[PDB]
């Protein structure tokens, strides 16, 4: 029934508001609260009733209800802000508690190159008959990038997967790694290994790569 | 006040496992407590509550009758009993206490991934610094080929935590899980400190220190 | 709003089955509820409707009068009783909500079989990649389940891990009278030999359950 | 008392017209995703209820009405249904379903061959299986050769449905023979013949 957005962005020291949609089509005249989940760790409670705040919670932090619709007001953004926010009620169509799709806030910053390192496959990790490279793009934003892989100049495609970490509480920045499976077999068949990245505060794609 | 969680762990589809969360700080007899999940990947989702007196208890449509709500209260204890679990089960549970028209107080959470695999220890390979264009030196420790969750990395016993980026494991195609921990530190340092990666893989009982050298 | 059926299955010709379908979301006593059956490769045909409080009933005359449509309004539930079940009632039925003169909800449907044969779990073999792969890196493997009914049955590959380029194949009716289907996924060729692949298959019918390695050879 | 057109095939991001023929008239559409329960399109023209996109629309017209689809893209793979109800006999006709194939570009399919499994070959019976995976058009030409000599016969063919990421189609061709007969020929070949092959593609292979 509560339908949260999926993503919201925000800049440093604006406002940034969320919306929590009901229907009724189900009801309303039921109390909204308000939760916040930082990366990693389990959920914190910010609004509840009427636009109360339980001890720690700052002034920043406000929420409304207007018929079937909630919404969180976070005035003075900070990147210590960059989490998951959830909304809770509870329904008597069902008679459960019902809770949003969360949004996921992430505070705006300045455009970021990533500073690119390559990773050859370890000496152990070779005696157990696999080969994995490790691309890592540090410090970068915005989220969107795209990683390449080469091998003697032999491009490859979904044989490599990669993570991305959440946002920077302090930069506000991400770090992507992206792991090449390869085996000692189709390893040995080349020498040299390199990874391609394009982003968008880069200029021209870069390039690194080793000999062994 | 503090709630604590135990009882999560990996268990085959179809089983049983009894969740226990103890509170400590706040008249537990006085308010009413909850079961709330949280999926892999996914947002949350309410299970279960129990009043103060056992008298209100309230489950999710979804588990279909799966599950079992009670409380110590002579303790200051809440249970959870799963029965038939399935994959969907897989998850982060917590314990709340419902104060007022929310959930006030939580816990810290406690890990449940029902699966047939078989539990199996990580191998931590050392990913060492080469070439770099960063003026810095990235080096780091790949905790590859482990189950279930989750693996906790440190770097020298936790002395060094400035610049370390510890990646979200990713479940490869091979159904097993990795990842990879990396620390920048200044390109100077690289022949004079030592860099040590902790990683701890308490299913399994896995605990590795593997000491990354240029190379 | 869901509405969940059960019930459904294999039965001999000329025999009887209940049906029920649970509702979830809306206020069941308020609406009508009709079942509409789809046989196998054929489109949809009507079979029953149910007005709110079990005011009205209709049933078409293809059955002649061998189903009884009814409903609790105070449990959610709608039921439907087959009896002198015929071969030309086997298909998948769903019930359906009416809120404007159409239906809006539909279940997930629920099989019917009507016939003589017996049930009997699946054998499922090795499609084992091998030198006869190449593509350029796009090695295939798969599994083959054969000589199994009734339906469905379902493939899975590393418990899930495995989605892409995973292709289920629908079945095929041989000429003994049972099924056959094969799974097959293409993955890179380097990650032959650092990966274990195995396809779980589930024949519920037959309470079958098997993984099977599939090993390069 | 309905009639559908037995098929409709559509562009990328075009617009297709499916109609419904009838005696009179309020036509409700509906939609079969591949493997999925019906879904309700439209309660009658330009009603499309919650969820369902407003590329399609519906046509209110007399006797016989028809359903309108712009924007064609990927997920519109499915057979769609139309449905009236004919009070005369309090009865609901439903229409012959007609099926969307989404035209897409000329694609090569992938060829694999795979011989029969020992744990099978213990068993008495020898199953080898072909393999033709993203291609388009679906129609294709699959030929079983034992030693030169064309065996499709004992072989049976099954094709997936069209792909919504890709639009393209996937079929194995499975030939099904006893352990004597299997072991009575060395020479195993799979032959395609399809739009995107300028010579036909053969995937071999030898009992031992
Ligand atoms: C079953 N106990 C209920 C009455 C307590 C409750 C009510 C509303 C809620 C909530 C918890 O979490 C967020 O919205």
């Amino acid at each position: 029934v509560l339908t949260q957005p999926p993503s919201a962005s925000g800049t440093p020291g604006q406002r940034v508001t969320i919306s929590c949609t009901g229907t009724s089509s189900i009801g309303g005249y039921n109390y909204v609260s308000w939760y916040q989940q930082l990366p990693g760790t389990a959920p914190k409670l910010l609004i509840y009733g009427k636009n109360n705040r339980p001890s720690g919670v700052p002034n920043r932090f406000s929420g409304s209800k207007s018929g079937t619709s909630a919404s969180l007001a976070i005035s003075g953004l900070r990147s210590e802000d960059f989490a998951d926010y959830y909304c809770g009620t509870w329904d008597n169509s069902l008679n459960a508690v019902v809770f949003g799709g969360g949004t996921r806030l992430e505070i705006k910053r300045t455009v970021a190159a990533p500073s690119v390192f390559i990773f050859p496959p370890s000496d152990e990790q070779l005696k157990s008959g696999t080969a994995s490279v490790v691309c890592l793009l540090n410090n970068f934003y915005p989220r969107e990038a795209k990683v390449q892989w080469k091998v003697d100049n032999a491009l490859q495609s979904g044989n490599s997967q990669e993570s991305v970490t959440e946002q920077d509480s302090k930069d506000s920045t991400y770090s992507l790694s992206s792991t090449l499976t390869l085996s000692k077999a189709d390893y040995e068949k080349h020498k040299v290994y390199a990874c391609e990245v394009t982003h968008q505060g880069l200029s021209s794609p870069v390039t690194k790569s080793f000999n062994r | 006040v503090q709630l604590l969680e135990s009882g999560g762990g990996l268990v085959q589809p179809g089983g049983s496992l009894r969740l226990s969360c103890a509170a400590s700080g706040f008249t537990f007899s006085s308010y009413e407590m909850n079961w709330v999940r949280q999926a892999p990947g996914k947002g949350l989702e309410w299970v279960s509550s129990i009043s103060s007196s056992s008298r209100y208890i309230y489950y999710a449509d979804s588990l279909k009758g799966r599950f079992t709500i009670s409380r110590d209260n002579s303790k200051n204890t809440l249970y959870l009993q799963m029965n038939s679990l399935r994959a969907e089960d897989t998850a982060v549970y917590y314990c709340a206490r419902s104060n007022h028209g929310a959930f006030d107080i939580w816990g810290q959470g406690t890990l449940v991934t029902v699966s047939s695999a078989s539990t199996k220890g990580p191998s931590v390979f050392p990913l060492a610094p080469s070439s770099t264009s960063g003026g810095t030196a990235a080096l780091g420790c790949l905790v590859k080929d482990y189950f279930p969750e989750p693996v906790t990395v440190s770097w020298n016993s936790g002395a060094l935590t400035s610049g370390v980026h510890t990646f979200p494991a990713v479940l490869q195609s091979s159904g097993l899980y990795s990842l990879s921990s990396v620390v920048t530190v200044p390109s100077s340092s690289l022949g004079t400190q030592t860099y040590i990666c902790n990683v701890n893989h308490k299913p399994s009982n896995t605990k590795v220190d593997k000491k990354v050298e240029p190379k």
